[PDB]
RNA sequence: AAUUCCUUGUCGGGUAAGUUCCGACCUGCACGAAUGGCGUAAUGAUGGCCAGGCUGUCUCCACCCGAGACUCAGUGAAAU
RNA sequence: GCUCGCCGGAAGACCAAGGGUUCCUGUCCAACGUUAAUCGGGGCAGGGUGAGUCGACCCCUAAGGCGAGGCCGAAAGGCGUAGUCGAUGGGAAACAGGUUAAUAUUCCUGUACUUGGUGUUACUGCGAAGGGGGGACGGAGAAGGCUAUGUUGGCCGGGCGACGGUUGUCCCGGUUUAAGCGUGUAGGCUGGUUUUCCAGGCAAAUCCGGAAAAUCAAGGCUGAGGCGUGAUGACGAGGCACUACGGUGCUGAAGCAACAAAUGCCCUGCUUCCAGGAAAAGCCUCUAAGCAUCAGGUAACAUCAAAUCGUACCCCAAACCGACACAGGUGGUCAGGUAGAGAAUACCAAGGCGCUUGAGAGAACUCGGGUGAAGGAACUAGGCAAAAUGGUGCCGUAACUUCGGGAGAAGGCACGCUGAUAUGUAGGUGAGGUCCCUCGCGGAUGGAGCUGAAAUCAGUCGAAGAUACCAGCUGGCUGCAACUGUUUAUUAAAAACACAGCACUGUGCAAACACGAAAGUGGACGUAUACGGUGUGACGCCUGCCCGGUGCCGGGAGGUUAAU
RNA sequence: AGGACCGAACCGACUAAUGUCGAAAAAUUAGCGGAUGACUUGUGGCUGGGGGUGAAAGGCCAAUCAAACCGGGAGAUAGCU
């Protein structure tokens, strides 16, 4: 109903390069 | 964890108070815009 | 006197102190004091105009009489005092008429010495006379650019100028920089050399010593990023550029004097 | 609604 | 070598066994003298290596004390 | 209500900031409270904030803001003088006790104090944005005198006691009193008095400063605490009479001494050090203009005035900042007992709390801990994590070194209790008496009493005496950086950055340079033993050859070369 | 005397574990560094976005930074989904 005002910032655990 | 907002009445009034807005023409336009929108609170009033 | 302190701890190993036993151990003369608010290198716009300035001990301002307009009044040197605003010590002098004043202390002064101003003055150090009456070849300090201006040359500790020639109404002086300048004969000058000649022998020892002297750390251009300084950038200490100022001007041997107004008064330049 | 009188009342320590 | 591809260069020390470490040689791919070279006591929540003590780190786990997990009563979510 | 547990340099009592009725009483349990709820910082209603002395307000000013004219700028506008604002600073004055369900240094009782107006009396020159004094100032360090406060003894009141003993050197409680006024001390500072003169203090001056003499050797200023009065008052353990049984009323003994002792006061002091440590007003003082029968000022008394605003409650938190009744953050003041060097740590007092889901069971497994046979790093990228060391005194202590260090190197020895030396020593404090007194807060003799380490000998208990909490692991070789320090708030604390030192280079003061269309400002109220830029990075040995190329500096023979 | 030593308050964040729809949009527990200084902190000011500030990491500038936030040009443009 209400857009979360905060969006958590994730991380890249797995480079997958 | 110290947060961004640390209230202080003196700093609030001297920064965004009514007389602060009237000092400069840009502040006067800010008041003019908010009068046009019809906002009940023109500024942060003590 | 120069004293080497023992290395009881790091920060004292390289300290060399200059101690003057005859300096006054007490408060200065209050009537001649004035407040000196620091600026931190900021101008009226609030922006940093001079870098590496800020902090330091609070210091008051002593009204030093550079003009020396008390003509014909004998004066006696009460005492010598430490001036935080200057490299050279100042001397509190009492005139015969009951007036006290501050003057730069030449090498020869001591408590009780007699000094005199005006043209009708002796040749001993500390007396101020128009440069026309000063014999050629003598050493003077606190020389005036223009009659009544006050005195601007040879003001640091252990500084002086040489009078080399006198043509017409103008006099030629050799400054401590090796430059010859032509000055009006009406300008006043003080005989002798500025005292505290050992002021250059101090080393300050540690980082804090320069810190509470009002000097802030200096960051090299190479250590910075390309967006901040013309130097900087690259991996592994790459320079590959001609040295320049932070604002692009080429330093390290580029002449920046552009006056064209006072050049008529310059006889030789630095070598 | 708005109160405008945050006057100081310091009780002697 | 904070620099060395070939390379775990060669020899010695240390270990029963040392691609690490320490010492020496120079065949320096591609060190080098204020973008400084070589030493340097003291200092370092700095990198590497070795020794004594110490131990559940481990051979190899065993028991025990508390908080959850489990059951009952009340309240009652979330990603998908 | 009775027990148990927790905090006790706080999880107690106060504020400032910030909240804005959350404060108290009555009443209700829908929602809110991570459960129930009769309860609540929830709902509804009522009540509650009392000042000449507290603070704000007000007088003065710092950084800084605004800024009449003015300078500058296409406009907007920028800067700034005179001025005027701006507390985080300076400036007059109240303490104790009692009382409300909720306010009190504000109300009541008692005893005080400050600044102004008016009036009366006796003297007198008064008079400024002007002069002078004062206000008025750093860091560190040490001793002395003190007090807050604590402990013990004495005194007063009560007790002698459900498990042995306890009328005794035994146990419990109390033993408190302010501001103001008078005295003037420990300590600190300074030589006073009279006369004459002086282009100095943008005018003047009896004031400040300076120069002369005569005179005495003292005077003056500041100053904690103590002592009297305040106070034959208040308070006071406890006892007695009624309780809407929460509490109300009445009564009320002793109220001393010694020792220890602050981070608080004397002290914005004193002694030292280089980095040399606000301003203005209030206040004192001297005069110009002006008036000196006035006005005004001083001294005493009387009277009047001191307005307005804040005053509840939380304030390391459930009430502030974090969306929450959130394991976070938030400046200042008070801060007791035993052991301890200590505001560490353990256990406690005053006081406040058990953190708003509980009851069972006693699986795996996870989290936080305890112990462990034999071995002791065999684990692992790596002794990661754990374990271990840990205090005091004495002995002893290597390489290397800048001679300071390294170093608490490493490594050994003894730590409890009781008695004796000594019916508690050395030491500290110091009553009464005696003699002097430039006579009171005075100086000697004296030791009563109180307090009290450290050490030796002997004895004695335990497996263990730095017995708990608290409390370094150590040594050897080596790379990098000299060192303390700084840095990617929220995966990098380092060899990175800085650094003192060193060198090059620019800059003659309307300085170079920087911010600004400009004015102007910083640099600097400094001026080459100074300032800016650049590289290197303590210290010791040093730092070689190369000017082709690109920069920078100088030259001018000749060639080419814009506007015009 | 000391950018001296050990160590609380205070400031910081080297290691480990827990916690990752957490008590918490970086914390807790046990250790750890500085702790008279280049220290730390309260209150109030000044510097404004191609700008500030920076003991220099492209760090920080209201939980957002190799160019902050808000409104406008604006229904930018998108041979792409």
């Amino acid at each position: 109903n209400n857009r979360p005002v905060y969006i958590p910032r994730p991380r890249p655990p797995h480079p997958r390069l | 964890m110290k947060r961004t907002f640390q209230p202080s009445v003196l700093k609030r009034n001297r920064s965004h108070g009514f007389r602060a807005r009237m000092a400069t023409k840009n502040g006067r336009q800010v008041l003019a815009r908010r009068r046009a929108k019809g906002r009940a609170r023109l500024t942060v009033s003590k | 006197a120069v004293v080497k302190c023992k290395p009881t701890s790091p920060g004292r190993r390289h300290v060399v102190k200059v101690v003057n036993p005859e300096l006054h151990k007490g408060k200065p003369f209050a009537p001649l004091l004035e407040k000196n608010s620091k600026s931190g290198g900021r101008n009226n716009n609030g922006r940093i105009t001079t870098r590496h300035i800020g902090g330091g001990h609070k210091q008051a301002y002593r009204i030093v009489d550079f003009k020396r307009n008390k003509d014909g009044i004998p004066a006696v040197v009460e005492r010598l005092e430490y001036d935080p605003n200057r490299s050279a010590n100042i001397a509190l002098v009492l005139y015969k008429d009951g007036e006290r004043r501050y003057i730069l202390a030449p090498k020869g002064l001591k408590a009780g010495d007699q000094i005199q101003s005006g043209v009708d003055a002796a040749i001993k150090p500390g007396n101020t006379l128009p440069m026309r009456n000063i014999p050629v070849g003598s050493t003077v300090h606190n020389v005036e650019m223009k009659p009544g201006k006050g005195g601007q040359l040879a003001r640091s500790a252990g500084t002086y100028v040489q009078i080399v020639a006198r043509d017409g109404a103008y006099v030629t002086l050799r400054l401590r920089s090796g430059e010859m300048r032509k000055v009006e004969a009406d300008c006043r000058a003080t005989l002798g050399e500025v005292g505290n000649a050992e002021h250059m022998l101090r080393v300050l020892g540690k980082a804090g010593a320069a810190r509470w002297r009002g000097v802030r750390p200096t960051v090299r251009g190479t250590a910075m990023n390309p967006v901040d300084h013309p130097h900087g950038g690259g991996e592994g200490r790459n320079f590959g550029k001609h040295p320049v100022t932070p604002w692009g001007v080429q330093t390290k041997g580029k002449k920046t004097r552009s006056n064209k107004r006072t050049d008529k008064f310059i006889v030789r330049r630095r070598s």
